[PDB]
RNA sequence: UAAUUGCGAUAACGAACGAGACCUUAACCUACUAAAUAGUGGUGCUAGCAUUUGCUGGUUAUCCACUUCUUAGAGGGACUA
């Protein structure tokens, strides 16, 4: 049983490509960064209301290939946007208006993060590099290493205010997550094990954890604060998309069937968010491949593979 | 000057046609491969790349002299506004210029049709060739024309590939009977091609992976 | 004394737009390389020309042109055209704009 | 119509031969994993033997397929 | 400077410069309103898009359009694709991206070349006849 | 609310500025007027016999408040038209260049046109003064 | 099928030409490069008409800014997804 599970709140439909990547600001809390394949992103304004949780209030038009990651410094001004056409830019959320262009990615950007504090912006691309850079367009850091494409990295939200480390975790497709400190430039923690690659990697929003899978779906859980091995969570699917909740330990994973939302501690699969889709064949089911929880963790948006983004509220029993 | 460009550049063409045929015509028996024509300051450099240029430089000062001083009295050149230069050209067994020279010298060297044939067709392929062909077509002893092909290694025959590997050569071999046409097709080798496309565009090559790696369980390296 | 500003404009035209383009780059970083002002490259439009030839036949033309401005000294001016001379390209060397 | 020869399917069939994981049927990584593996010299005929991979995958996961 | 957008349209060879500019209402042809052009049947249709959203929604825009090339039909086509292209680049560019799919959901359920880019051009025409299909006359001898 | 000539349409302000240089007596119609063809690509003389002259004279001045310049065989190649060829299809050509020269000659004397600089002819200020005001005219004989 | 293009049975198995593949064109570039030998607005200066702001001129330089329309280069884009 359970004391609270997600609860399908309502849709918002404004794009025409898969939404490969969501952004939470909790500056306002009604803000929802959309990165999507139709080379865009639509910011919405979001209402809250059952049918219409958004509305649509801008297109980022301008990148000229398929988004793929988009990050809001939580504030929620800065649009950090991440594209195929191997292009950064610096959005403003609610007015267009690129303020800087990051290029020098070999290939497509997979990844953009900002760190906790709002200033330094890694990105993870399928040229297998990772490439560090200010808000204005320095690109200060290339860090090399993995065998095939980085496809994600993050900012670990730094446990000691971040402690002269300012960790960045990769999930590479040579199936290996490094954790590198953007101190010297170089490798931090070697994180191997998983079967197939590593599409998704993700961190505890204190900056302790790795949880990281890919088309296998052993989300393999690190304690990142130690930099060694914990346990794993298998999701049996091709995982896309990992989260922690900024308040509780729910990982909310991005199945090829849907959403599986694990609860960490205690140990347990907390709900399975495949929504009925009719029409919709066996292998045919519309799964996420983008997934965040908000800024409270209490609405789980999702970017599914049938252009939609998705809401769920967490309710309580009855 | 006071040319237009449009003029200018099909005058240019006129000219590099007139190099073309002429020294054609003339250096044939040197196993002329070609010309370029290329101004610098203060020079105009043909070059004649051919395959036996010795008998183009001359006695210490010979018929390059009277080969510039032709052009020279010919194209209202000032002397040392034509330049010209010979160069001993590379490998001329990949040449089917020179080996379709070779064919009309050989016919008119009283030589075999087809021994000779496919003993040049054999030293192309000896200069390691993708492939290489030789025709000899017209009429000797028979009133009826007639024609052979020789041809060794591989060929392509249409497309693009046709403007990219092949070169075909139609000589006139002037014999007591007849003419003859000879053509030779000479596939060079594509992974030596050096300026474009090394392979055919038919070409897909898939790696073979990996013995890879399996699971390994964690075995994290800290650093 | 010398080196003193005369405001080269080369014209820049041939049949290839890698050779011609090499050389107009060339232009392009070699003035800036030790930095020179241009005006970088201007592309004239390609002359389309056509040829009706005689069953019937056709072809065509491609006379790309170009200018690129270095109001530059006569120094490196004359190094940069006596350097990286190449085959089927034309270059004008012409002045001030007048 | 859209006929594919020996070639798209011999390379796509060979393509699942060692490459069953990275190819699957989504045709826009299918895109960027054929100009990480293979050397096809159009980009044309690199979508069609990418198309054909994208059917041959897709018809993979619910299922062999003959050879 | 005011909050602004431009945009072209383009029919067979006429094309069409707008300049969507905030201010108190043109919307004019070369030195001229809408409302003047002649071929005058046309005319209908040179109001269309202003008549599918409302016809206010430029009382905060101006539209000034010049125009090359082309004929009357592909001129006054050429504009009207221009002006609803620039009308939905304003309302997306400043106005939000909701108004901008009600000016996509007004003009896409009537349709009518407004936005998006037609690819039918004059296809070459071939020796042995005059056109791009149609061959020489002949008798068979 | 403002006016110009390009503000109005042209041909009821044509009729209505030939109508108005028919009162203003400023005419310079040579003398073979109607015994001309005004144009070399038609065949018959013009059919009022009364005028034409102010009608091509309305014509030629906002066709230059409208254009920077144009010229006496700017005038001929706009004027002109496809005179038939008979047994033979169209073609079109220059038309007759002393009429669309008198019509220029004549609102140079009104100062309704003043001989350009580039060649051509320029509107004048008297020219773009009147073209707009009896354009505000034609509107609101139609308000 | 457009194709001995293939599928798909099938005393073979791997080959070759050709087709395909490649060359080039009408398409999209609101992302890159620039352009007094292409366009944009503003600004100077100023003609006319209404003025309450404005509208329309003109100006191969009165200057400033842009490359969206124009150019022509790059690739992407399409593979019937």
């Amino acid at each position: 049983a359970s004391n609270e599970v997600l609860v399908l709140r309502g849709t918002l439909e404004g794009h025409n490509g898969w939404v490969t990547s969501l952004a939470t600001s909790a500056g306002q809390p009604n803000l929802l960064l959309s990165a999507s394949r139709d080379k865009t992103l639509i910011s919405w304004k979001l209402t809250g209301d059952d049918q219409k949780f958004g509305v649509p209030v801008r297109s980022f038009k301008g990148h000229s290939h398929i988004v793929q990651d988009c990050t809001l410094t939580a504030d929620g001004a800065y649009a950090l946007s991440a594209s195929w056409d191997k292009t950064l830019r610096l959005w403003d959320v609610a007015t267009g208006e690129t303020y800087q262009r990051f290029v020098g990615h070999k290939s497509d950007v997979m990844s953009v993060d900002i760190d906790k504090k709002a200033s330094m912006i890694i990105s993870g691309s399928r040229d297998k590099t990772i490439k560090v850079w200010t808000i204005k367009g320095q690109c200060l850091a290339t860090l090399l290493g993995h065998n095939d494409w980085v496809s994600q990295v993050r900012v670990v939200p730094n446990e000691k205010a971040d402690d002269d480390s300012v960790t960045i975790i990769s999930a590479g497709n040579d199936k290996m997550v490094k954790a590198w400190n953007l101190n010297q430039f170089q490798i931090e923690a070697d994180f191997i094990g998983h079967n197939s690659n590593i599409n998704t990697l993700t961190a505890s929003p204190d900056g302790t954890l790795i949880a990281s899978a890919g088309k296998d779906g052993e989300i393999m859980l690190w304690n990142l604060a130690a930099k060694k091995a914990m346990y794993t969570l298998s999701a049996q699917d091709e995982v896309f998309s990992l989260a922690f909740s900024p308040n509780r330990y729910w990982l909310a994973a991005a199945t090829a069937t849907g959403i599986k939302v694990f609860s960490l501690d205690p140990q347990y699969l907390v709900d399975d968010l495949r929504p009925e889709f009719a029409g919709y064949s066996k292998a045919a089911e519309p799964h996420a491949v983008s997934l965040a929880w908000s800024a409270d963790g209490q609405t789980l948006f999702a970017g599914y593979t049938d252009n939609v983004i998705r809401v769920w509220q967490v309710m309580t029993a009855n | 000057a006071l040319i237009s460009k449009k003029r200018k550049l099909v005058a240019d063409g006129v000219f590099y046609a007139e190099l073309n045929e002429f020294f054609t015509r003339e250096l044939a028996e040197e196993g002329y491969s070609g010309v370029e024509v290329r101004v610098t300051p203060t020079k105009t450099e043909v070059i004649i790349r051919a395959t036996r240029t010795q008998d183009v430089l001359g006695e210490n000062g010979r018929r390059i002299n009277e080969l510039t001083l032709l052009v020279q009295k010919r194209f209202k050149y000032a002397p040392g506004t034509i330049v010209l230069y010979a160069e001993r050209v590379q490998d001329r067994g990949l040449s089917a210029v020179a080996q379709a020279e070779s064919m009309k010298f050989k016919l008119l060297n009283g030589l075999a049709i087809r021994r000779a044939a496919y003993g040049v067709v054999r030293y192309v392929m000896e200069s390691g060739a993708k492939g290489c062909e030789v025709v000899v077509s017209g009429k000797l002893r028979a009133a009826r024309a007639k024609a052979m092909k020789f041809a060794d290694g591989f060929l392509i025959h249409s497309g693009q590939p046709v403007n990219d590997f092949i070169d075909t050569a139609t000589r006139h071999v002037l014999m007591r009977q007849g003419v003859l046409g000879i053509k030779v097709k000479i596939m060079r080798d594509p992974a030596k091609s050096r300026t474009g496309p090394k392979a055919l565009p038919d070409a897909v090559t898939i790696i073979e992976p990996k013995e890879e790696e399996p699971i390994l369980a964690p075995s994290v390296k800290d650093y | 004394q010398q080196q003193q500003i005369i405001k080269i404009r080369i014209t820049l035209t041939s049949t290839k737009v890698k050779q011609l383009e090499n050389v107009s780059s060339n232009i392009v970083k070699n003035a800036e390389q030790h930095n020179l002002v241009k005006k970088g490259p201007v592309r004239l439009p390609t002359k389309v020309l056509k040829i009706s030839t005689r069953t019937w036949e056709t072809y065509e033309m491609r006379i790309h042109k170009r200018y690129i401005d270095l109001e530059a000294p006569v120094q490196i001016v004359k190094r940069i055209t006596q350097i990286t001379i190449e085959p089927g390209v034309d270059v004008e060397v012409v002045v001030a704009s007048n | 119509g859209r006929v594919r020869t020996k070639t798209v399917k011999r390379a796509s069939k060979a393509l699942i031969e060692r490459y069953y994981p990275k190819l699957t049927l989504d045709f826009q990584t299918n895109k960027r994993l054929c100009d990480e593996i293979a050397t096809i010299q159009s980009k044309r005929l690199r979508n069609k033997i990418a198309g054909y991979t994208t059917h041959l995958m897709k018809r993979i996961q619910k299922g062999p397929v003959r050879g | 400077a005011v909050p602004s957008v431009q945009t072209f349209g383009k029919k067979k060879s006429a094309t069409a410069v707008a300049h969507v500019k905030a201010g108190k209402g043109l919307i004019k042809v070369n030195g001229s309103p809408i409302t003047l052009v002649e071929p005058e049947i046309l005319r209908f249709k040179v109001y269309e898009p202003l008549l599918l959203v409302g016809l206010d929604k430029f009382s905060n825009i101006d539209i000034r359009v010049r125009v090359t090339g082309g004929g009357h039909v592909s001129q006054v086509y050429a504009i009207r694709q221009a002006i609803a292209k620039g009308l939905v680049a304003y309302h997306q560019k400043y106005v939000d991206e909701q108004s901008k799919n009600e000016l996509k959901k007004a003009f896409t359920s009537y349709d009518r070349t407004l936005l998006i880019a037609d690819s039918r051009r004059p296809e070459p025409k071939k020796f042995g006849g005059k056109g791009a299909r149609s061959r020489f006359q002949k008798s068979y001898r | 609310p403002g006016v110009s000539v390009r503000d109005v349409a042209a041909q009821d302000f044509i009729n209505a500025y030939a109508s108005f240089l028919q009162r203003q007596g400023k005419l310079e119609v040579p003398g073979y007027v109607d015994i001309v063809k005004t144009s070399s690509g038609n065949e018959m003389p013009p059919q009022d016999a009364e005028g034409w002259f102010y009608k091509r004279a309305a014509s030629v001045a906002r066709h230059i408040y409208m254009r920077k310049q144009v010229g006496v065989g700017k005038l001929n190649k706009l004027y002109g038209g496809a005179k038939s060829r008979g047994v033979r299809p169209y073609k079109h050509i220059d038309a007759s260049g002393s009429i669309n020269r008198k019509v220029l000659q004549a609102l140079e004397k009104i100062g309704i046109v003043e001989i350009s600089p580039k060649g051509g002819r320029r509107i004048s200020e008297n020219g773009q003064r009147d073209l707009d005001r009896i354009a505000a005219q034609t509107l609101e004989e139609d308000e």
